[PDB]
């Protein structure tokens, strides 16, 4: 498609990370992200499919760091997202990535409620230090 | 809101004779002496 | 290239405001930057007076202090703040005997009657500014040779609901008996249905911070209402709590060229029936306007969406300019249809064209019923209030409604007809 010389189809793109995500190509998944910043499109929509595939995909590790990127750059991840992103690394006791990504979560502008505080306190009240 | 967190313990108590051999190491000490009067060492 | 031999020495309908205006105001504190306010026949507004060069922050563009509005908590108890109800005045009475959720409107009616008797309130001098019961486009003024015109049922039966509710309620408070100071506020039950209509048209929900109380208040902000709806707003309210000033701020990143109107979603998404009962007018480009669509007959919106630049979450549908060009069609009226329009979508299952195409005439085939169904035209009535000289601004605005109504199913037709084509490429 870039050979014959046309803008690529939004759907094509999206279904391209999507398919990174399945299989957890981190490294793919970025660089096609790349592509439609650089394609001036909604790079936003795209990332969240991206970062919840690799949570679907059970690659938790990988997903922290698309995550974490999108999260630094300044575009807001939904409100399941956040939720769901949160949950999976305090069940896997990533209570370090999980606190990050609250914070950046503050800075988008959601607030913590019960439920996030509740996800964190699971780990550190096996930390051992009350 | 979450607050910025920072856990500073600072806890003293007695030291066992180990750990003031620990800060020693060897350093022991045994002449009662100091700098000397002429050589000044 | 010099200034004396360059001679520099449109838009006719609107003329700048009374200078009083802005002054009544402006020994009150109130500034505005960069704006003037304009009038013409449609009503006020306010203007850019210059270019407004985009700055790394929201720029400021008007403050109002806070002792020049009308504010009134939205949950009991009713506590007015600028305080001017006096203790044991007869008019709390009657604010106070009116239902928590479903008469916010009258409570702030009997506040702005009681403004316009109190002298030192400064809504006496801005009430003079304010339309009168002929020049207000609510639909609560409007009568039923307005209200058969407007061709809707359901927001026929709503504003009639409101009329016998409003009505009833002056009659109650409002009889015989009552003391001088409250019979003056309110001589004739017409007077009291203006009331109502400014404070429905002109309300303003916000939660500000006074002091160190934070509430929900049913403002009444002077030289903020002015400002005009739009579902694509380039400025908003914000509350400054530290000095009780309302700031309008212009959109962070945003130029505003000379002349551009200053406008504010008065609400975040709605359909034009809401914005009738409430503000009494339309947009013909309202993103949440819906239509009854029967189930069987759905498209890939995801191929609709891309294919006129549309991205993001439903919740946060908006097209894109640069990517499309010029594409002059595209606007918040096919916004809507996205939405409003039955569609399908798996994970990535692509759509059939043929099907679609199969569908889209299909899906045409409806289209053209409802527009059967009204008798008259998008075109014909346009052209009738071009031709119309002497009639109620309210009967403009059913007009406008019904002709909004009726390009949005008109609006459509035209990008289902495009859509279908430009998928084949
Ligand atoms: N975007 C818009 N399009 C058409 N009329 C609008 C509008 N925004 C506001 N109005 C008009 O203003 C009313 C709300 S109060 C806004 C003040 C008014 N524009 C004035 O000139 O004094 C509506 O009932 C409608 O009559």
């Amino acid at each position: 498609e870039l050979g014959a010389g046309q803008r690529p189809l939004p759907e094509t793109m999206i279904a391209l990370v999507r398919l990174s995500g399945s299989k957890g190509n981190a490294q793919r998944g970025l660089e096609l992200l790349a592509a439609m910043e650089k394609l001036n499109y909604d790079i936003r929509q795209a990332w969240l499919i991206l970062v919840e595939e690799l949570v679907r995909t059970n690659h938790l590790e990988e997903a922290n760091k698309v995550f974490l990127k999108g999260a630094r750059g300044g575009m807001r991840a939904t409100d399941q997202l956040y939720d769901l992103m949160i949950e999976e690394d305090c069940k896997a006791g990533d209570h370090s990535n999980a606190l990050d990504i609250s914070y950046e979560m503050e800075a988008a502008g959601r607030f913590a409620t019960t439920f996030h505080f509740n996800c964190l306190l699971s780990v550190q009240a096996t930390c051992g230090i009350p | 809101m979450i607050d910025r967190y920072k856990h500073q313990q600072l806890r003293i108590g007695l030291v066992s004779p180990q750990q003031i051999s620990a800060w020693a190491t060897v350093g022991e000490v045994t002449k009662p002496y100091t700098f000397h009067y002429k050589t000044n060492k | 290239p010099f200034p004396l031999f360059q001679s520099p020495a449109s838009s006719s309908e609107l003329e700048s405001a009374d200078p009083d205006f802005y002054k009544i105001g402006y020994v009150r504190r109130v500034r505005a930057y960069g704006v003037e306010f304009k009038e013409g026949p449609d009503g006020f507004g306010i203007y850019a007076s210059k270019d407004i060069e985009p700055r790394r922050r929201a720029r400021v563009i008007m403050e109002i202090p806070h002792e020049l509005m009308i504010t009134i908590r939205q949950k009991h108890p009713w506590m007015f703040f600028p305080d001017i109800v006096p203790i044991g005045h007869p008019i709390f009475d009657i604010i106070n005997s009116t239902d928590p959720e479903r008469d916010w409107d009258l409570r702030l009616a009997c506040l702005l009657l009681f403004s316009f008797d109190r002298e030192d309130h400064f809504w006496r001098l801005y009430g003079d500014f304010l339309p009168a019961a002929d020049e207000c486009s609510s639909l609560l003024l409007a009568t039923e040779e307005d209200l058969a015109e407007l061709q809707d049922p359901q927001l026929v039966s709503t504003i009639r609901q409101q009329q016998k509710r409003v009505l009833e309620f002056w009659e109650k408070n409002w009889h015989s008996g009552v003391p001088l100071k409250i019979k003056r506020l309110a001589e004739d039950a017409e007077r009291f249905i203006w009331a109502v209509s400014i404070a429905q048209t002109r309300c303003i929900s916000m939660k500000t911070r006074i002091g160190a109380l934070v509430q929900d208040l049913n403002m009444m902000i002077p030289y903020a209402d002015m400002l005009n709806h739009s579902f694509e707003p380039n400025c908003f309210l914000h509350w400054r709590p530290k000095d009780r000033i309302l700031e309008v701020m212009s959109n962070a990143g945003q130029a505003i060229k000379k002349g551009e109107e200053m406008t504010i979603n008065y609400m975040p998404g709605q359909k034009n029936n809401m914005l009738m009962e409430r503000y009494g007018f339309s947009t013909p480009v309202n993103p949440w306007d819906a239509i009854p669509f029967s189930g069987d007959s759905r498209i890939h919106l995801n191929s609709f969406l891309s294919v006129f630049n549309i991205f993001g979450l439903p919740e946060e549908y908006y097209h894109d300019s640069e990517l499309s060009g010029d594409d002059s069609f595209v606007d918040g009226a096919v916004i809507a249809a996205a939405r409003t329009l039955p569609t399908w979508s798996d994970i990535d299952l692509p759509p059939i064209p043929s099907a679609e195409r199969k569908a889209v005439k299909e899906l045409q085939d409806e289209c053209r019923k409802m527009l059967a169904e009204y008798p008259t035209t998008s075109e014909q009535d346009q052209k009738l209030l071009d031709s119309l000289s002497e009639a109620r601004t309210t009967f403009a605005t059913a007009v406008k409604y019904r002709m909004h109504r009726k390009m949005f199913i008109g609006k459509i037709i035209k990008a289902l007809d495009i859509y279908q084509e430009r998928l084949l490429f």
